[PDB]
RNA sequence: UAAGUUAUUAAGGGCGCACGGUGGAUGCCUUGGCACUAGAAGCCGAUGAAGGACGUUACUAACGACGAUAUGCUUUGGG
RNA sequence: ACCGAUAGUGAACCAGUACCGUGAGGGAAAGGUGAAAAGCACCCCGGAAGGGGAGUGAAAUAGAACCUGAAACCGUGUGCU
RNA sequence: UGAGUAGCGAAAGACGGGUGAGAAUCCCGUCCACCGAUUGACUAAGGUUUCCAGAGGAAGGCUCGUCCGCUCUGGGUUAGU
RNA sequence: AUGAUGAGGUUAAUAGGUUCGAGGUGGAAGCAUGGUGACAUGUGGAGCUGACGAAUACUAAUCGAUCGAAGACUUAAU
């Protein structure tokens, strides 16, 4: 079907409340003193030691 | 002070790019640029050769220590569209917008 | 499905061409017509 | 099955057995996720057929890998693969997590011979 | 201990203002059009027309000019 | 006591042309940096695009997507709720 | 606005090594898979430079692209039968 | 559907493998013997086995990071 009525700039923005992303979900590294994504290996220089 | 830079007439459609700019916005330096390094978004790179950018004018433009800056905006503005078509059922012919966008960032130490 | 347009060099220019029109009578105004809009094509 | 690979059933064992053939040629590959955690159950599997070492486990060892020449993928079994894991049991591969892949995002692992 | 009253939270939204982007209205301007007045003029062609095709420059894709003497030649006046 | 770029010729632009039709035939849309190109030497981030300076300029939110720059629309911050 | 919604046009790919700012998508390789009275070979229309080598990555390619039937620069068609 | 909700994260049995069973199929490869041969017989209900029961850390759940209280005011009672 089409839409009866246009869809105010209220109505959708409230909509895109939940639309979004989140945080990578990163560690430290206590090798290469950079950032990492937990449970995968140091994409610098660098291994997992796990 | 503030430092400042721009991206002009990037080709990503701009509610695609402010999707990863809110995450990064009001987070220090140092935190900015992992968080856009690990990132599965496509418009990634760009926002963080931007973002190194407006880091980069800060160090030699103005004087300033790039361990103690916030990224205090970071906004995507439309730019200019173009306009193609996607020739459909029955001889109909529907448009499609590629969109653009500038996005830009001001980082500042806090003073 | 066979469309209406199939191409064809030797039917195109002996039933559109220059000499086909300069032939009648009705060929001569049709040329005549477009020398005077100033068309930059007036056979083909 | 055990889990679909979005193969059918004949694309899928075609699948894991060049998957098998070649990890245990070059001995470290990198793959997607899901088929590293197929890959885990398909080789180690062979490497127990490569520890018997009788000859119906060589007969019953051929109908899993290719015809590949380095010897064959079957001679590389039976002989050096076969022979460093003589006394450990279970547990001969290992899966390392890389990270999203630029144009899918999928998750791409390292999987090896320990 | 008991009975009662009341408040901060804003995932997001509403209004007011400040600063940007988009898009190209409006203002002002005009290389060009419109409608007319007075005075030339009111035909060209088998000595090949009107109109065009192909070419010509140190490059040349196009437009003007030109025609194997070709991005032009001689001669008589102006400058 | 005509128009002033949605007007005036269809055409102020290299238009009866892109094109569109087998053909006869139909037909747009496109103006403006500055007084003078003086049209950004050089340094920095980037692979380039694009910036940030520093210079030209009376002015650079005048930088060739060039006078002015409005409305719909898209954002960022915040005062009361 | 509908809305990051419908679609992304019949089908088998897997790994290794390169190049590169960036690789599921480009180059080379082994294994696998498809057509095989045809998806193979040659020519008439019809298109009319789309053919080749060296460079390129703004737009086109229903994603990507370091690639191309796309952009730039140089080439390529030889008859007494 | 996704999440959510459940079993777990090395001070471990959560999954995969590996050893041992249940159920399934039906008597393997190789060799030996009997046949000209198709085949039959023996070792050995053998040998294979996705999801089911038990156990074992061999491999992988590493390191680490985020959120989350100091308890308002009246009146009666004690």
């Amino acid at each position: 079907a089409v839409p009866k009525r246009r869809t105010s700039k209220t109505r959708k923005n409230k909509r895109r409340t939940h639309f979004k992303i989140s945080v990578p979900g990163m560690t430290e590294c206590p090798n290469c003193g950079e950032y990492k994504l937990s449970h995968r290996v140091c994409k610098n220089c660098g291994s997992y030691n796990g | 002070m503030e430092a400042k830079a721009v991206a002009r007439t990037i080709r990503i459609a701009p509610r695609k790019v402010r999707l990863v700019l809110d995450l990064i916005r009001g987070k220090n330096a140092a935190e900015a640029i992992a968080i856009l390094k690990l990132t599965n978004k496509a418009s990634s790179p760009v926002i963080e050769k931007v973002l190194m950018s407006a880091l980069a004018n800060a160090e030699h433009n103005y004087d300033m220590n790039t361990d103690e800056l916030v990224v205090k905006e970071a906004y995507a503005n439309e730019g200019p569209t173009l306009k193609r078509f996607r020739p459909r059922a029955q001889g109909r012919a529907s448009a499609i917008n590629k969109r653009t966008s500038h996005i830009t960032i001001v980082v500042s130490d806090a003073k | 499905v066979k469309r209406t347009y199939q191409p064809n060099k030797r039917k195109h220019s002996k039933v559109h061409g220059f000499r086909k029109r300069m032939s009648t009578k009705n060929g001569r105004k049709v040329l005549a017509r477009r020398r005077r809009k100033g068309r930059k094509v007036l056979s083909a | 099955g055990y889990r679909k690979l979005g193969r059918t059933s004949d694309q899928r064992k075609a699948m894991l057995r060049d998957l098998a053939t070649s990890l245990i040629i070059s001995e470290r590959i990198e793959t997607t996720e899901a088929r590293a955690k197929e890959v885990r159950s398909v080789v180690e599997k062979l490497i127990t057929l490569g520890k018997k070492g009788d000859l119906a486990s060589r007969r019953n060892a051929a109908k899993t890998l290719r015809n590949v020449e380095i010897q064959t993928a079957l001679q590389k079994l039976f002989g050096e693969i076969a022979e460093r894991y003589t006394e450990r049991q279970g547990g001969y591969t290992r899966i390392l997590k890389q990270g999203p892949r630029r144009g899918d995002g999928a998750e791409s692992v390292i999987i090896e011979l320990v």
